[PDB]
RNA sequence: UCCGUGAAUCAUCGAAUCUUUGAACGCACAUUGCGCCCCUUGGUAUUCCAGGGGGCAUGCCUGUUUGAGCGUCAUAAAAUU
RNA sequence: GUUUGACCUCAAAUCAGGUAGGAGUACCCGCUGAACUUAAGCAUAUCAAUAAGCGGAGGAAAAGAAACCAACCGGGAUUGCCUUAGUAACGGCGAGUGAAGCGGCAAAAGCUCAAAUUUGAAAUCUGGUACCUUCGGUGCCCGAGUUGUAAUUUGGAGAGGG
RNA sequence: GUUCUUUGUAAAGUGCCUUCGAAGAGUCGAGUUGUUUGGGAAUGCAGCUCUAAGUGGGUGGUAAAUUCCAUCUAAAGCUAA
RNA sequence: GAUGGGGAAGCUCCGUUUCAAAGGCCUGAUUUUAUGCAGGCCACCAUCGAAAGGGAAUCCGGUUAAGAUUCCGGAACCUGG
RNA sequence: UUGACAUUGUGAAGAGACAUAGUUUC
């Protein structure tokens, strides 16, 4: 069907057919308020990879992120000790900026829950994001073993705590030896090789 | 207690306009037209429109604001807007044009009903019985004038049938006392069951339409009795005893479309004017108007057989021709000769004058009428 | 309000705008004559309503048991074919006849590949306007596609008509269609603007 | 006397009033019901009728 | 062709609409509370200090310790149920201790000595 | 009544009550402040007054109902007793 | 066609039904993030990827079925312990810092979608409502939905034909 | 254990032959700044630029080029102890 | 000092009439749409913030262990209906 | 503070290429 006709499409972001199209939803975008409700998603099939599915528990929200650095927020632009810390403007924030937006939006529609997001468009200023959120109380999603999974107390804004795909990789996570030094979590591995043993008798 | 704002006691809370009303009803104008006859708030004065009004001088008329506050809860109200919906949806349905969808619809939906709001209007038989006369006069109207619009020619068939169940019962029961005739039809008077109804059958001429009050609305004034006068016979059947309604018989509804036909079934009298003129049978001419002669022999024990009989179609039986012509030729010994006046001077006393005087083409009391 | 305020510039900005070739292939769209035409010839070819669709069940469950059948004593389909990927799915094997595009669809690129790919395909077919009436003749709100394979045997000659009558309308005139950046045009205060630059630049 | 009337008027019926439900706790008044886990896909469904875990042992 | 609606005002507000009242399927909370504040609860006791037998003849006014909640028209209706007795007025005041002390004068037609008979305190 | 429907600051606890508050949700709050709606009862009561009972937060989802916007509506000439 | 009616878009309701905040915070997941301290004093470094701050869960959380490790006669989700090993490594190669593979054991469990037309019949589902044996069932109805809901197949395979 | 209902030509499994065999993009990657790591000429994350391919891509702990081989399948997801 | 909004990893910050669809009033025999509302008018905006500012109207005599322009006695007045 | 890139489109005239058919280096 047409699913390949976009997603091959969809790659060549520099064509005119799309730097066209692109720019018209840019202006379209920037109108409406940082956080709108898409009614349908631009690329459903991007959606649908990510798994959407097309019935009443799915709602897709258009959202709008700041581009730039991480400033941080002293008086005046003081550090108070070491003055090894370079320039202000150059603290980077490890989360990414895909991350941001979930969370944008998962304090907004708390009943709603974040599956998962992808980018749309971007902008020297601003770039946004789609969101897929999923509705836990809908008795659509309550059945359909495929979903109900989510409606699990403990996945209660799973991008807060960076449990998404984008909060994995922010949060590096992934097998293999250049993943030594978080592989089970930073912190978690950094607390148990940091630790005494003592067995009693004591070897 | 903080000095408190001159209009809103008062007057100004007592009543309110037609024009806020209908925006607090949040409804519509003719609805609430409708309505006012449901209910049916007739709208009222102040004794001081200045103060009622804010100091408007201005032609206004008010509404007792608690009676629509009454009025605001309403299950009728509901199926109104239900019906409001069913026009919306049904027009996207041909519109698209679909037609399994959209007659579908049309089973599928309900006719609001009266039968509550009646046994609270009235409660419950006896009160609506004193009220019945003027539910009984625009019936006989409407099932007068020939088929026009915004009347429907389905709604004329209906008032040929309730008013048929009417004269079924008092034929049946033989209750007709004060009886008198003008141009304006023909007027009634029976003691039913204590209170005593005059009413009226116009004559039968179809006359024009005026088309200055507005036909929405004596529909829905029609609508009202019909559903009154429902549950009013279904009583008074089986007050009787009798099944309700009466089925009609179709042929005689092509004979004459009349007291023949429309037999009851259940499942001494009143004393002198019932059983007045009994086994004593009439056969009257073809000139006669039977639509105004039949219904009143029959209500007082006697039997007709007409000549509008004998042109769709024996003649040894009868003791009378009522005859309302000039000439009469040629008439039988065993039989008396009136106009049919002295239908009317008797059973205007249940006296029982002779037949010698009327007699035709002799000369005639006009009516001296019974009030 | 901004939501009528938002859609009128939207109208505006894509007209200003120097569109790429590969759309505005759309609104070179059907007239509204043949198109009248066309859909007298689909609603004779509507997909079955529920009601019959129950219908049709209940006959058969009285034959199955009752006569002999594996529902052939049922008849043979004849309706449209309406799904996007089975649109796509009957392209390029191929066996439509007539394929319809809507020209509005608001992911346009949804659509955009289907001219070139019927043009490859051998497929006849035209650009309507209207998702909507497309969703009319199909009993959805919005279709975006609208495809024919079969047909009754009588219905032939009118069909192969606008087969004939619409790709000499569209498919053959409209490769050098792959030219032609449209929406060039300006608003009328600034037509107005260039012509007195222009023409009292000429004459006075 | 008056909450035992109302029961049965209420009774047998989807939306009773809340001070008449359930009171269990926050959680399992959230937290899916028996139907809910119980149901499962159609395709595993399969499976495990076509597999189900087997009994067995290991003597001889 | 269009025929817009010509608009002489300039400004454009929000259209007017239907607004429903509420259907719900089920009641609020099960059963209508009964009254929280009918006459005995309303006043509590009379208050029997020497001071009060003065404002008996000398005012024909009566004295009682009455709930917080309640006011000056809860206390008339209150007393004018349960002794059926016209009141002239009620000043309240509230007693530094806690408690609400409600003088009630009665009307000239009634005695406060009988009521007070009447009631078993004198 | 002691030969029990039964002591108790007893045990147990599945039925209820739950002042004003408080995430605190009619509006406020340094105040026992100020509304609005509906139903019911009373005081002579169509108006006046009082009591009682029940309502009125925000965001968001699903749905219903009511909407609004040239967003999408626009094409044919020609001619006789 | 100055009309009719869709459709789209966005609102609106004391609309029908839900849902979110707060508490706790030993452990868990994040972000943000010092300095005294030790290096002589110190701007690398060290303390420390720590304390305080903020966000979010549960009885466990997380991770978890290789875009792995190996270089073997090859192993085989993740976790945890014992080892590896204070070693390879890093560093004013100064103070200091500092892993993982293999081995043994505990516990051991595997899986789902996207993306192939059902096209001879959307086969799917929320809600309303009525009965019902009621964590639900069945009927009827507004709906949703083809800009795609079920069945079918997730790489170990698998699909179609025979 | 007892007992009622069984469902089904209904599903599932297995052999041969033959066609095929769909597999995730502002991602991958590279440069640069910043932070961090035992990771060392770059362990990871993140900003901004640049931006892939399909007998392809990742990795094979030193900078490149050239030729190999070995090994996995990324950018979607669940899951007790 | 909320809301509309816009910032901010976030605690929260900004601003107070603003880049908002920010209500309420009249006429009806909307003259037929046949059982669906029609036509006008009006054109701003939470709340808090003075027991010395602004502000509806009470005086005298008498009386208690202790209260009084508040009780009693007499004589007024304001406000709303 | 100054520079570059990105945001950033549609065009024309004077300076480098097809070596003088219209896709573009100053």
């Amino acid at each position: 069907g047409a699913y390949k006709y976009l997603e091959e499409l969809q790659r060549k972001k520099q064509s005119d057919v799309l730097r066209f199209l692109q720019r018209v939803r840019v202006w379209e975008y920037r109108q409406k308020n940082v956080i709108h409700r898409a009614a349908r998603p631009t690329r459903p099939d991007k959606a649908r990879r990510l798994g959407y599915k097309a019935k009443q528990g799915f709602v897709i929200y258009r959202v709008r992120v700041r581009r730039g650095n991480r400033k941080r927020p002293v008086p005046k632009g003081a550090t108070y000790g070491k003055p090894t810390n370079q320039g202000v403007n150059e603290l980077k924030y490890q989360r990414s900026l895909r991350a941001t937006a979930e969370e944008r939006v998962g304090r907004r529609a708390a009943n709603l829950r974040v599956l998962n997001s992808y980018w749309v468009n971007q902008d020297s200023t601003y770039k946004y994001f789609e969101v897929i959120l999923v509705d836990p109380q809908h008795k659509a999603i309550r059945r359909d073993a495929r979903y109900n999974w989510i409606c699990d107390p403990v996945h209660k804004h799973r991008e807060a705590r960076g449990l998404t795909a984008t909060g994995k990789k922010s949060r590096g996570i992934n097998k293999g030896h250049k993943f030594n030094n978080t592989k089970a979590g930073r912190r978690k591995t950094w607390k148990r090789q940091n630790t005494l043993s003592l067995w009693r008798y004591r070897k | 207690m903080r000095i408190k704002k001159k209009n809103t006691r008062g007057n100004a809370r007592n009543f309110i306009t037609r024009s806020q009303a209908v925006r607090k009803l949040q409804v519509s104008l003719a609805d609430f037209r409708r309505l006012c006859i449901f209910k049916g708030i007739y709208p009222r004065e102040p004794r001081n429109k200045k103060k009622a009004n804010k100091g408007s001088t201005a032609p206004t008329t008010f509404y007792y604001a608690k009676d629509i506050q009454y009025l605001m809860h309403e299950p009728v109200l509901a199926k109104f807007r239900e019906h409001k919906t069913f026009a919306r949806k049904l027009t996207r349905a041909l519109g698209r044009g679909e037609v399994s969808s959209a007659k579908r619809l049309e089973e599928n939906r309900d006719s609001y009903t009266l039968d509550h709001i009646i046994k609270e209007r009235y409660p419950s038989f006896p009160d609506a019985i004193r009220d019945i006369d003027d539910a009984l006069n625009m019936l006989f109207l409407f099932s007068n004038l020939p088929s026009t619009n915004q009347v429907s020619s389905k709604i004329i068939n209906d008032a040929q049938k309730i008013c048929n169940q009417w004269l079924a019962y008092v034929a049946k029961e033989r209750l007709v006392r004060k009886v008198f005739v003008s141009i304006k039809g023909v007027y009634y008077q029976a003691n039913i069951k204590g209170e005593e109804v005059r009413w009226l059958v116009p004559f039968k001429f179809p006359e024009n339409i005026p088309s200055d009050v507005d036909f929405r609305i004596m529909l829905t004034f029609l609508e009202f009795y019909s559903t009154l006068l429902h549950f009013v016979l279904y009583k008074l059947y089986t007050d009787s005893g009798l099944i309700y309604p009466p089925k009609l018989d179709l042929k005689k509804d092509k004979i004459i479309s009349g007291l023949s036909s429309y037999i009851l079934e259940s499942r001494k009298y009143d004393s002198p004017v019932a059983s007045l003129f009994s086994a004593f049978v009439f056969y009257v001419s073809r000139e006669v108007p039977i639509d105004i002669l039949e219904f009143l022999i029959l209500s007082c024990g006697g039997n007709v057989i007409s000549e509008a009989a004998m042109d769709q179609i024996d003649m040894s039986k009868v003791t009378h021709q009522i005859v309302d012509r000039p000439v009469l030729k040629n008439k039988v010994a065993g039989r008396t000769y009136i106009q049919p006046q002295w239908i009317f001077d008797c059973i205007n006393k249940g006296e029982l004058v002779p037949a010698n005087k009327y007699l035709p083409g002799e000369a005639l009391p006009p009516h001296l009428s019974p009030w | 309000p901004e939501y009528v305020r938002v859609q009128r510039q939207k109208k505006i900005l894509s007209i200003r705008l120097k569109v790429p070739p590969t759309i505005a292939q759309f609104q070179y769209t059907l007239d509204r004559n043949t198109a009248a035409e066309t859909f007298k010839l689909f609603n004779k070819y509507r997909p079955e309503t529920a009601a019959e669709k129950k219908e049709r069940l209940t006959k058969e469950a009285a034959a199955v048991a009752e006569g002999k059948s594996k529902q052939d004593a049922s008849p043979k389909p004849y309706a449209v074919k309406y799904g996007l990927n089975h649109v796509v799915a009957l392209i390029e094997n191929k066996k439509a006849k007539l394929v319809l595009i809507a020209n509005d669809v608001d992911p346009i690129e949804l659509v955009v590949f289907l001219p070139a790919l019927c043009k490859k395909m051998g497929v006849p077919y035209a650009i309507v306007k209207g998702k909507a009436r497309l969703g009319t003749l199909v009993n959805q709100k919005t279709s975006a596609v609208a495809a024919l394979t079969e047909v009754r045997a009588e219905d032939e000659a009118a069909l192969a008509k606008l087969v004939s009558t619409i790709d000499a309308n569209f498919a053959d005139k409209y490769d050098e269609v792959k030219k032609h950046w449209g929406g060039g045009i300006l608003g009328n205060k600034a037509q107005a603007k260039m012509d007195k630059r222009a023409k009292n630049s000429d004459s006075a | 006397q008056q909450r035992e009337a109302v029961r049965q008027l209420y009774k047998g019926k989807k939306y009773q009033p809340k001070d008449l439900r359930a009171k269990k706790t926050r959680a399992l008044r959230r937290a899916l019901t028996k139907f809910e886990a119980s149901q499962v896909t159609e395709k595993q469904r399969k499976k495990q009728i076509a597999f189900p875990q087997r009994k067995y042992a290991i003597k001889a | 062709k269009k025929a817009l609606k010509v608009r002489t005002s300039a400004t454009f507000r929000l259209p007017k609409t239907l607004k429903l009242a509420r259907a719900p399927k089920y009641a609020s909370k099960a059963v209508p509370h009964y009254n929280r504040l009918d006459s005995y609860k309303v006043i509590e006791q009379p208050i029997t200090s020497e001071t009060a037998m003065k404002k008996v003849e000398d005012g024909n006014i009566l004295v009682f310790q009455v709930s917080m909640k309640a006011n000056k028209y809860q206390i008339k209706k209150a007393v004018k149920e349960l002794y059926e007795v016209d009141v002239l007025k009620v000043n309240t005041l509230v007693r530094p201790n806690g408690t609400k002390k409600a003088y009630v004068r009665l009307t000239a037609d009634y005695d406060a000595l009988d009521i007070a008979n009447r009631i078993g305190y004198i």
